[PDB]
Formats: structure tokens, sequence, C-alpha cells
């Protein structure tokens, strides 16, 4: 019967994902936030550029 | 027997859930509450592209931030010039039921596919002045739903037979096959370094895959309905999804836990497509309500509405340098905002 | 004093409706079907009628005199005729389009395209243009009755249009029977078909929209065109008061056209 | 991808002949066609031009009322009509394919040419200071071109072309828009400029680099050619 | 558009805009239909008489100088919820039912109920075909099979007065045929609120008259749609 074979592979795959290293949740909050200020000065959508440096004027 | 295997799977799931719960330390909203809000964003339509007959399903920006390609329900591919509003190419398709389209990073090829269960590759740079098909990728059982280029000889396709695959244009053979999903896969996203990719299916789950290894590494859950579109954060450790329950979530690869939720009580429709800005500060998502809401990726506050379409928005796209944003809709009209 | 206010409401009511329909169709991309272009042209025509013809005719009716020249009376007669014919032709073409849509369901989109609507629009503005100016300026209608006609209108300084016996019949059969019979035939056939359909689907709204269209048209034009025809055949007895009265039923028809052809429909109301 | 021309010969003054250029191997109906004249011992010169849709036609200021151009899409054949040939109307004629869109490379392929012998202002002036120079097989070579007006446009494009016709064969294309390299050209040729003066730099050198280099511009469409510099090894 | 290259690009764009006008006319004159059924239902035989992991099939037929395009779903999974929203603008949907097996009729009624109530399939009429009618006649004359064994309500049924039994070979055959038809009729009329309709028909093995039936049904469907829009219905 192939029913046992299908469940056997499913059990093996689940235990592989359980052995991973997890970082602190609040630690990833700072890393995600830090990238925002480091690139906020080069975001045309965030800061509306004047009508002279954009190619979509008029 | 099947009795002990089910209990073992359940207890592995319980252990994983307990580990994830213990990993939780604090909410990102609490950390971000001490930053001033972005404010009010007001974009206006700068260009309008006309010429499509039937409904528009997908589009993709070019790497030069000037050219783009769009697909229509009538079986036509059109390449647009965003600056001068000119038309460069018009490629008729053998099958009119196309559902996705892609543009090569090098700018030499384009791809499309649909209910025909075939992914086609078109060559744009030929000695003779005409666009001709190069290879057709056959082997999938369901309908093609998404496709993204890796280089001039590698492509990743998503199909409705619950399986993903990695192809090789030179040989036309399935190099790798990805299995595990129970429902059909609707969308996929690629990382900037092209080492890993994610996808979402109708089983309300998302999985992370390894290109060389061909095996799943991590799984994400939390949505109450099917997944319609997925986008990947610029850093490389996060991604966002969109579903039909008026709800979007952000997931962290390293933290293995759901982040804040972007939803509103005045929205009862479903999300069709999602995208990020160049700096990842603003989140843009299309909906069934004919509008394109703009959210704050850090404070979960909606700031900006992109209205002007006469039907549902089916696709979105943010250019490489962040100069503009393009939207598509079922009214066969494309609008460029700024 | 009461008479002035009565004719002032008609002038205000026309321009408003026509400018609304002329904006709603040029700006909104949803209503870019070939069918709406003819409605847009008709709206432009009655806006022009309302913003040219109505004011001077008013001073005139009231002063019971025309103190603005003789190289202007002629211009007015010619632009009043021309613009009435364009509106009637637009109505007839609308009826023809409705018939084509109703009686040919599987070939409506193929036969009714932009290339036919454009031809219809040209034809409607051009055909009266080569007719009204030619008969007024070259005087196709004053032949043989110059003495009596002038004795009646020129000696008194009037500006009322004058017409002869055969010029009159021409007028009738080009600006009333030719579009008047079309409409009627089309809308008689359009009623019996709808009846059967409802019978079947159930085994009427047709009697209430069609019966209104026909009726508005005919109250506004049957008395005026007929009187004119018999006016010469009897001995020119109509008083000028009754004559302008008859006149104020064409301007009434151009006021009520758009409230009947645009707002009565859910699609556009939305 | 090959072009064949027919016609030519020797005729008496005041005669008339029809020249044809036959295309084969590509979608001829989507490329514009040009006629380029070259005297036996002089440089190149533009003649006429017909667009892909036949909606635009230009003629040289030298002759406008005597030359007629025509094309036929179904059989892929170009035509040229000449009436009342003069003494000056003796040179080599070529038909040049060209397509115009974003990122395109016009003037990429040339024909073989047919000879025709006849018995006896506001345009931008393009000049080349030098005409010949001996070099070493392995050193660097610099070729300079000059213009009487700024070729830079408001958009940001500089319309400069390099051809380098070989001594005995048809011309080719090396650099288009003063900065972009062609397809089959080895990655050793380069070009640079500032707006009025331009230079062509060749890093290495081989026996196949012998030839005459030509200078052309496409700013406001006078289509004036340069003088040409010959290289001997 | 000041430069000549920009003008040529504009001309090319205008050419592209003019071949996209011919397509419109052809699209505005065609009608699209969707074909649905099951393994037992002989839809393949019907589409063959009308005339690899393939995804979708296409069949073309013409009647009275009117072109119809029909799309048959090929090798696909058992789930149809997702891709059914791409056919919300077709003229009509053709459904084929095999009236020869038992509880396969029950599956057909379940599928018809599922399709009829679909939200994305509103404003779409359904044409119903009852295929393989000769097997039904041959399966009741020999006995050995009773409808009442599966449907207990067959006993409390009779031939309606409005019935028109053109063959009239046996009253039992007509009774069973009208019971089977009236099942689908009651399912169809259970809802709809007059926006869409059902057109059942009796189809034989060959039945070389289905094209006329489809033409008449499509004609009837578009006339009611136009009468609803101009308020006459
Ligand atoms: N609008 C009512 C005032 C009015 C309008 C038009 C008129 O002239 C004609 C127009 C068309 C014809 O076929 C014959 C005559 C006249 I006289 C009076």
């Amino acid at each position: 019967t192939a029913s046992i074979a299908q469940a056997r592979k499913l059990v093996e795959q689940l235990k592989m994902e359980a052995n991973i290293d997890r970082i602190k949740v609040s630690k990833a909050a700072a890393d995600l936030m830090a990238y925002c200020e480091a690139h906020a000065k080069e975001d045309p959508l965030l800061t509306p550029v004047p009508a002279s440096e954009n190619p979509f004027r008029e | 027997e099947l009795d002990q295997l089910r209990q073992e799977a359940e207890q592995l799931k319980n252990q994983i859930r307990d580990a994830r719960k213990a990993c939780a330390d604090a909410t990102l909203s609490q950390i971000t509450n001490n930053i001033d809000p972005v404010g009010r964003i007001q974009m206006r339509t700068r260009r309008t592209l006309r010429g499509h007959l039937a409904k528009i399903y997908a589009m993709h920006w070019g790497t030069d931030s000037r050219l783009l390609v769009s697909a229509s329900q009538d079986g036509k591919l059109i390449i647009w010039d965003s600056y001068t509003t000119n038309k460069v190419h018009a490629i008729p398709l053998r099958s009119s039921w196309v559902m996705t389209c892609a543009y090569a990073p090098s700018g030499n090829y384009v791809a499309c596919g649909g209910l025909d269960n075939i992914c086609s590759i078109y060559n744009l740079k030929t000695r003779e002045g005409n666009v001709r098909v190069s290879r057709e990728l056959a082997g999938h059982t369901g309908y093609l739903s998404c496709c993204r280029f890796l280089d001039d000889n590698q492509i990743v396709t998503s199909s409705g037979d619950t399986t993903c695959a990695l192809w090789d244009i030179e040989t036309g053979q399935q190099t790798t096959t990805f299995t595990g999903h129970t429902g059909d896969v609707m969308s996929l996203s690629l990382a900037p370094d092209t080492r890993l990719f994610v996808s979402g299916a109708c089983d309300a789950s998302a999985k992370l895959w390894d290109v060389r290894e061909g095996m799943c590494r991590q799984t994400f859950t939390g949505h109450e309905s099917d997944i319609n579109a997925i986008c990947f954060f610029p850093n490389g450790n996060a991604f966002a999804t969109g579903s039909d329950d008026a709800t979007c979530r952000l997931f962290d690869l390293r933290a293995d836990q759901e982040l804040m939720t972007y939803s509103h009580d005045n929205i009862i429709c479903g999300i069709t497509s999602v995208s990020f800005s160049k700096s990842g500060r603003l989140l843009l998502a299309g909906y069934d309500d004919f509008n394109c809401n703009v959210w704050d990726a850090l404070k979960a506050d909606r700031a900006g509405v992109l209205a002007g379409h006469d039907n549902r928005v089916s696709c979105l796209g943010v250019t490489d340098d962040g100069m503009a944003v393009a939207t598509g809709s079922w009214d066969s009209f494309l609008k460029i905002w700024n | 004093a009461s008479l002035y206010s009565l004719m002032s409401l008609i002038i205000l009511a026309t321009l408003v409706g026509n400018l609304i329909v002329i904006i709603s169709i040029s700006h909104f991309k949803q209503l870019h079907t070939p069918t709406n272009w003819l409605l847009h042209s008709m709206a432009i025509v009655d806006f022009l009628l309302g913003c040219l013809i109505m004011p001077c005719s008013m001073v005139r009716t009231v002063e019971r005199c025309w103190y603005f020249g003789e190289i202007l009376c002629k211009v007015h007669t010619s632009t009043d005729i021309m613009l009435s014919s364009a509106s009637i032709f637009h109505l007839a073409f609308i009826s023809i389009d409705r018939y084509c849509a109703v009686c040919d369901p599987l070939r409506y989109k193929a036969k009714i395209n932009i290339s036919t609507i454009l031809v219809m629009i040209l034809v409607s503005w051009s055909l009266p243009a080569v007719y009204a100016f030619g008969m007024i300026f070259l005087e196709l209608n004053l032949k043989g009755v110059e003495e009596l006609y002038r004795s009646q209108v020129s000696d008194l300084g009037g500006c009322s249009p004058f017409f002869s016996k055969v010029s009159g019949v021409l007028a009738f059969m080009t600006s009333f029977y030719i579009p008047g019979s079309v409409m009627l035939f089309v809308y008689y056939r359009i009623y019996f078909i709808a009846k059967g359909q409802a019978r079947s689907i159930n085994r009427t709204k047709a009697a209430k929209t069609l019966g209104i269209m026909v009726g508005v048209f005919l109250v506004c034009w049957c008395p005026f065109f007929l009187c004119t025809v018999l006016d010469p055949f009897l001995g020119y007895v109509i008083p000028p008061s009754l004559n302008d009265a008859l006149y104020w039923f064409g301007y009434l028809n151009s006021a009520l056209n758009p409230m009947v052809y645009a707002f009565f429909y859910p699609w556009f109301r939305r | 991808v090959q072009l064949v021309e027919s016609g030519g010969g020797l005729v008496q003054p005041g005669g008339s002949r029809k020249l044809s250029c036959s295309a084969s191997g590509f979608a001829f109906s989507s490329f514009g066609m040009h006629w380029v004249r070259q005297a036996p011992e002089k440089g190149l010169e533009w003649v006429a031009y017909i667009s892909s849709g036949s909606g635009t036609i230009y003629y040289a200021d030298t002759v406008k009322g005597r030359f007629t151009i025509s094309r036929d899409d179904p059989k892929n054949t170009l035509f040229l009509q000449m009436t009342s040939l003069r003494s000056e109307d003796t040179a080599m004629y070529y038909c040049v394919r060209s397509i115009y869109y974003y990122g395109s490379s016009p003037f990429d392929f040339w024909g073989q040419g047919t000879t025709l012998t006849v018995s006896s202002s506001s345009d931008i002036v393009m000049t080349q200071a030098t005409s010949s120079v001996p070099v070493t097989p392995g050193e660097s070579v610099s070729i300079s071109c000059r213009s009487s007006k700024s070729l830079l446009h408001s958009n940001g494009n500089t319309y400069l072309y390099w051809f380098l016709q070989r001594p005995g064969q048809s011309p080719q294309l090396l650099i288009y828009r003063m900065s972009n390299l062609a397809s089959g050209v080895p990655d050793r040729f380069s070009g640079s400029g500032s707006g009025t003066a331009f230079t062509l730099t060749i890093s290495r050198l081989e026996a196949e680099d012998v030839g005459v280099y030509y200078c052309m511009q496409h700013l406001e469409y006078p289509l004036t050619f340069g003088a040409g510099t010959k290289l001997e090894l | 558009t000041l430069s000549a290259e920009d003008k040529a690009a504009v001309e090319r764009s205008k050419m592209i805009e003019k071949q996209l006008q011919k397509d419109k006319q052809v699209y505005r004159a065609t009608h699209r239909l969707l074909l649905l059924g099951a393994d037992n239902s002989g839809k393949s035989t019907i589409v063959k008489q009308m005339r690899k992991t393939s995804g979708i099939f296409e069949t073309k037929f013409q009647v009275d100088k009117v072109n119809f395009h029909m799309f048959d779903v090929g090798a696909q999974r058992d789930e149809r919820r997702k891709w059914i929203q791409c056919f919300n603008d077709v003229t009509a949907i053709i459904f084929v039912v095999d009236s020869s097996d038992y509880n396969r009729l029950q599956e057909a009624l379940n599928d018809f109920k599922s399709i009829w109530n679909n939200r994305w399939l509103r404003t779409i009429s359904v044409i119903l075909f009852l295929n393989k009618q000769d097997l039904l006649a041959e399966k009741v004359l020999a006995g050995k099979s009773k409808i009442e064994d599966y449907f207990p309500e067959f006993a409390r049924y009779t031939t309606p007065e409005d019935a028109t039994p053109e063959p009239g070979e046996d009253p039992r055959v007509t009774r069973a045929k009208y019971f089977i038809r009236d099942e689908f009729l009651r399912i169809s009329t259970a809802s709809g609120d007059g926006r869409h309709y059902c057109y059942p028909h009796f189809t034989c093995s060959v039945d070389t008259e289905n094209a006329r039936r489809i033409f008449n049904d499509c004609r009837d469907i578009i006339q009611r749609m136009h009468l609803r829009q101009y308020e006459l219905l």
C-alpha cells in the first residue's frame, strides 16, 4: 500500500525543518528598520523630487 | 501503519509551533512607534498607454527603467516606451489565454504563458527585423501562472499542477522539480542575489526553495484564503503576500515569525498584486475595489490612494530606480504614476 | 412681464443640459462607444442652437420689431433653418441606430462602427448647410410673390420668415416627412417584437418609453409644419402672434431633447 | 541577409536609367532605405531616402527634381529613377537598410554597389584634419573628426557614425551614436567626444584594420559626409 | 520629436497603431463560446461532427456568415474554481449530459448546480444538450433497469400537457425523457432572477443540426440583452 509510503516521506521532511537556528525577533526589527534611513535619501517616491530632475515632467 | 505516522507529524508540528512561540520577543510596531510618520503621499498620472483590446493580465518593468512589456487577454504582447509613449514591438501569440509575462534582465528575451501549458521564449535581437519564438517549454500538467528569468539560459516557472520547476533553454529539459504544495501555485518571487525564491499556493501557505538543492527549507502560514501575489523585500530576509480576505502580511526569513498585519475594516475585497518601493518604506497593493492603496511598511498606516481606473487592477510594478510606478487594469489601460 | 420670464427659462434650460452631455462624453473614457458620438454631436448642435438663435428671437418677439439691420435678418433666417434640420436628422439617425441594434443582434457591432457614425455626423451637418444658405441667400422661396411678400413684411419692417407655395412643400417633405416616417416605422416594429419577448419569458416598458419619444417629437413639430403649408394655400391668414407661438415649440423641443435622450438611462445616470 | 543591385553602364548625356536594389533574407517591409553616392576618388554622399511606410521622402539639395525613388513591399525590390544625367552624375551607388526605434543601430548593412559612367549652405560642414598616417602593427591609432555645429541634442544623444570602408569591399559599421559598438566588430575599437570634436581610438592593430575611415552625422538630417583618412601598414 | 530619428519612431508607432485597428474589427465581429461536459458525455463526438499535455482546444465553425469560436478545456486538474473567471465575457456556455448511466446523471445535476450558481459566471446563459438519446430508448424497452431504483420521485410523475412527443414510439420513453429534462429545468429555474436563461435540447448521436440550434439560441440571447439596455424589457 502506497499510503504508508506517502506519510513516511512527509514525516522525514518535517523533522528536517525543525532543526534551524532562529534569531531574536526584536533583533530583526532593528535590522529591517536600519535599512530605511540608510536609503531614504535616494527614494524618489518617498521624497518628491523637483520638476527638473525627473523625466516624466509635462 | 498510518496511525503512528500521523501522531509523529502532529508532534513535530507542535514542537515547531512551540519553538516559534518561544522565539517571539517583541512586536515590530512597539519598536517603530517612536518614529515620525511619512505623512501624505499624492501621486498623479503622468502617462497613459492605449492600444490594448482585451483585458490586461500582467506586466514587467525593464532594467533600464524605460521599457516595459504587457500582456492582454486577446493574445498580444506590446513593448512600450515610457518616456515618449511610443510603441516598439507588437508580438501576436498563438494562444490568446495568456496569464503571465516576463522580461529578461539582459533585455534580449521575453517570456509568456497561460492555459496552453506551454512557456514560450521570444528573441528580440535578431539579424532579421522580426520577433520570433526560440523554444517552447512543455512538460507541465496544469496552467502556467508565473515565470521569472535568472539569466539568458535559466528560467523558473510556476504551474497549476502544484509543482514548480527549473528549466534550461539550451536543452529544453526540466533540470529540477519542486514538489510539496497541495494547491496550485499562483505566484513566485526572486531574490536580488538569485540564490533562493519563494512561492504561494491556494493551500494558504508559502514555502522557500533552494535553487541548487531543489528542496524546501522553510514554510509560512497564517492566511485564511488562497495566495494571489507575492513580493520580496530588498534586504533579502523578508517578503510580503496578498490574499482574498483583504489582508496582507510580512514574514521574516531569519525570525521565522509573522510581522504586523496591513488591513482595514473598510476593505472587503481581495488583493491582486503587491510591490515595494526602492527603499522599502511604502507598500503598494492592488485590490478589487478599482483602487490601489498605499501603505506604510513600518507603521501600518495607509497614506495615499491611486484612483482613476475603471475596472479591477490586475498587476503592479515599481521601476528599478524608483522614479515611477506603473499599474494595469481590466479596462485595457496602463497608467504611470509619479 | 410674465411673458419675458416664461421664455427666459427655456433659454437657460437648453445650454445647461447640452453642456452637461458634451462634458460627460468627452472627458469620461467609458462612454467612447460609436453610439455616444452621435449623441455628443446632437448635444453640440442644440447647444449651438440655444446659444445663437434664442436671444435675438426673444428681443424680437417682445419688441414686435427687428431693429438690427437687413444683412443680419437674412443671416438669422438662414442659421435658424439650418440648425433645426440638423437636430431632426440627428433624431432620425438615432432611431435608425436603435432599429439596427434591435433587429440585428448578431451583427450590431460589425455594422455599427466609428466609420458609419462619422459618415452620419458629416451628412447631418453638411446636407442642411448646402440647402438653407442656398435658398435664403439666392432667394429660392421669394420668386413670384415679391410684391405681396414685401408689402406684408418689408413695409412693416418685419423679420418673420416667408415662403411660397412650392418652397413650402419642399420644406415639408425634406424636414418632416422624410425623418418622420422613418422614426415611426422603426418604433412600430420595435413594439411588437418586445411584446412577444415578454410573453415568452413570462409564459410592458415598451409602451412607456416609445410612446413618450414619439409623443414629445410630435407635439413639438406637427402643428408648426402643417400650418405653414396651408398658410399660402388659404390666403395668408395667420396672425404673427400665433406664428411666433408656433415657433416657440421648436425651441421647446431642443430644450427637452437631452432630458429625454440622456438622463432617462441608468447607464449614463451612473 | 544579402542585398543585390542591378543596372549601371555607359550612356550618352541626357539619358535616363532605372536602378534597382533587391532585398532578401529579412523583413524588408519594416526597414527604411537610403541611397549613398561615392565618387571613384572622393568620399561618400547621400542621395535620397524612403521610409518604411512610404509616408516620408527626402532628397538631396544637389538634385531634387530629377531623381525619383520607389519601393514595392510584395516583391521586396527598391527602385531609383534618374532623368537627364549630367557629367557629375558618375559615381558608385549603394542601397543601405535602416530601422529606427529605441536602442536600434541604423546603417548596419550595405550592398555591393553598381557603377555608372557618363561620357563628357545651411548644412553642417564635416571635415577631417588628417588624410593619411603610417603606424606600427601593434601600437595605438587615433583618428579625429570635427564639426561646424554642436551635434549634441537636448535629449542627450550625439549623432556620430564611423564606417571604415575596406580597400576593395563595401563599407561597414563600427561605432554608432559615437559611443556604442556594433555586433560583429571586435572589442578593440572605441570612440569619444565632447560635443564638437570627436576622436576614434583603436587599442590594438591587425592586418585587417587597413582601410579608410569615414565620419558622418545625423543631427538635423543634412546627411553630410567627411573626407576620410587612409591608413597604410 | 524634433530629431529625425524621433519622427521615424513616431511613424513606426503610427504603423503599429493601424494594424491594431484591423484586429479590432475582426474581434468585434466574432462570438466566443465555452464547452463543458464530462468523460461519459460525448462532447468529443459532437465537436468532431461539427467540424502531449495540451491545455485548451479550439474549434471553429461558421453559419449564416457568422463566425463562432469555441474553447474546450483539455488536460487540466479536477479543480476549475481558479481559471473559470477568464470566461466571464463569452456569449454562452454549452453543457453536454449523458442520459444513459445511473448516478452519473446525479453527478451531472451536481455539476450543473455548481456551475449555475457561480458568482463569476453571472450574465452568461447556458445551453443544455441531452446527448445519446438512442441509448436511453434502447435501455427501457429491454427492461432490466428502472429509474425508480435511483429516483423515488419518478413514480409520482406524468407526461406534461405541453409536451410534444414528436417520435411517439412509447409513452414510457417520453415520460422518462421529460422527467430527466424537467429535473434540469427545475434546477435552472430555482434561481437566476431573469438575468440569464437555459435552453435545453435533445441531441442524438450525430444530429447534424446543432449548429442551427446554437445560432438561434445566441441570436435570442443578444436581442434580450439589447432590449434590456434600452428599457424595452
Ligand atoms: N425652431 C422653430 C423656429 C423655426 C425653425 C426653423 C425654421 O425654418 C425651417 C426649417 C426647416 C425647414 O425644412 C423649413 C423651414 C423656421 I421657418 C422656424
